[PDB]
């Protein structure tokens, strides 16, 4: 196309637009999984603290 | 207390040593002692069918059902069964029961596989329902001469139909025999059924003879013992032919454990409903739903619930059946318990049945209730 605007240029934008939601979803999934295992182990004895620990 | 079989083919091996291939000239070889009148009684199992309509007349299992017809010690319990059979074989009512179980005597691959995985699972449940039913008649108060071999025959018959379900499902899935004879040879190992008399039938359609170690003649015998007596056929108003075939009918129905008040009409059909007047009377309808709960909540709950009911203790069923199993949780082993949650409405209905008759439990194991 142009030397300033080549044809391979939207590849980096598509990779960034994917990688944002990908790595934030991995972080949110680890946080939700670890905290949910903690809540389900805790709230067998104290079910009244269930909606406080959310 | 009522049955004790064996498998010793070497104690009386003289009857099976030589190549005896004739039904005639075998009673002299079956004497073998100074006893004559009681050695003819063990020969009476195969003697009315010893000449008419059979192939080769001595199959290799027809002697072991005649050798182990042990009348040497006791000659009373089998004679009472022989006085009752062929006295039961006179009415058409037994004969019309012996004609209902008989004839006259792509996406289509997912469907045909599912029709035969259903066949392998229904017959695998119903085979297990007779294994925990041959230890209910082991309890005190029952009997084992008529109850045991009647339902050992059915558990062999459901093991073959369950094997034909998934052998056929394998050869249809791997395509779209010799395996059925390998499992037929396998189920004749170990124990073997006790000897019941022959149940010959003679009428205008011919002279027939069934076997009673076939699962289809057993299945038609219990359909005959079902319904209650009527106002006729047991009164002395009709001494014609009834009291020798009705008192023979009631002495087997009592021999299972069913009183003559108990009706027990079967259910299987191609129709919607059955009738109006032979319905169960809501005390046993509530109780039959409690037994079906005990069959399908555990593999081991039907025997200690009948055992708890013969003692009149059928209100403590919720507590005498509870046991604890472990469970890996997120906090460790917890050891929770499994209890049959019988409601109070169907815990009361198990009291008004004093003891479950063995005929009621065998209709339940066949899906007829």
């Amino acid at each position: 196309m142009t030397e300033l605007c080549p044809v391979y240029a939207p590849f980096f934008g598509a990779i960034g637009c994917a990688s944002a939601i990908i790595f934030t979803s991995l972080g949110a999934a680890y946080g939700t999984a670890k905290s949910g295992v903690g809540i389900c182990a805790t709230c067998v004895l104290r079910p009244d603290l269930l909606f406080k620990n959310i | 207390a009522s049955v004790s079989e064996g498998v010793l083919r070497k104690k009386y091996t003289k009857f099976f040593q030589e190549n005896i291939k004739t039904h005639l000239d075998l009673k002299q070889a079956l004497l073998k002692e100074e006893k004559p009148e009681t050695a003819l009684l063990a020969y009476s199992l195969v003697s009315p069918s010893g000449y008419r309509g059979e192939p080769l007349t001595e199959r290799k299992i027809l002697e072991v059902v005649s050798l182990l017809d042990e009348v040497k010690v006791d000659g009373d319990t089998y004679q009472q069964l022989k006085n009752t059979f062929d006295s039961i074989s006179k009415d058409p009512r037994m004969q019309v029961s012996l004609e209902n179980q008989y004839p006259g005597k792509g996406v289509g691959l997912l469907v045909a596989t599912g029709r035969e995985l259903h066949k392998a699972s229904v017959n695998g449940d119903a085979e297990a329902y007779h294994h925990q039913l041959e230890q209910i008649s082991q309890l005190p108060g029952r009997d084992q001469r008529l109850s045991m071999p009647m339902q050992q025959t059915l558990a062999i018959g459901h093991a073959m139909l369950s094997a034909e379900g998934a052998v056929g499902a394998t050869l249809g899935m791997a395509t779209g025999y010799g395996l059925n004879n390998e499992v037929q040879d396998q189920l004749k190992q170990g124990p073997m059924s006790g000897v019941l008399p022959r149940l010959e039938i003679s009428n205008v359609k011919g002279d027939f003879t069934f076997s009673m170690q076939e699962p289809a003649a057993v299945r038609a015998l219990m359909a005959y013992l079902g319904p209650k007596e009527d106002t006729s056929m047991s009164s002395p108003q009709a001494p014609k032919e009834a009291q020798e075939m009705e008192a023979a009918r009631l002495t087997l129905k009592q021999m299972l454990g069913s009183s003559p008040n108990e009706h027990l009409v079967p259910d299987v059909d191609s129709l919607l409903k059955l009738s109006d007047e032979d319905m169960p009377s809501q005390t046993e309808s509530t109780a039959n739903g409690a037994f079906k709960k005990l069959l399908s909540e555990d593999w081991d709950w039907l025997m200690p619930a009948v055992r708890a009911m013969d003692k009149g203790e059928a209100g403590k069923i919720n507590e005498k059946l509870t046991y604890k199993l472990p469970l890996d949780a997120a906090n460790g082993r917890v050891y929770l318990d499994k209890s049959p949650n019988l409601s109070d409405a169907q815990l009361d209905a198990l009291d008004k049945l004093g003891s479950p008759s063995q005929l009621r439990l065998m209709y339940l194991a066949e899906g007829w209730i």
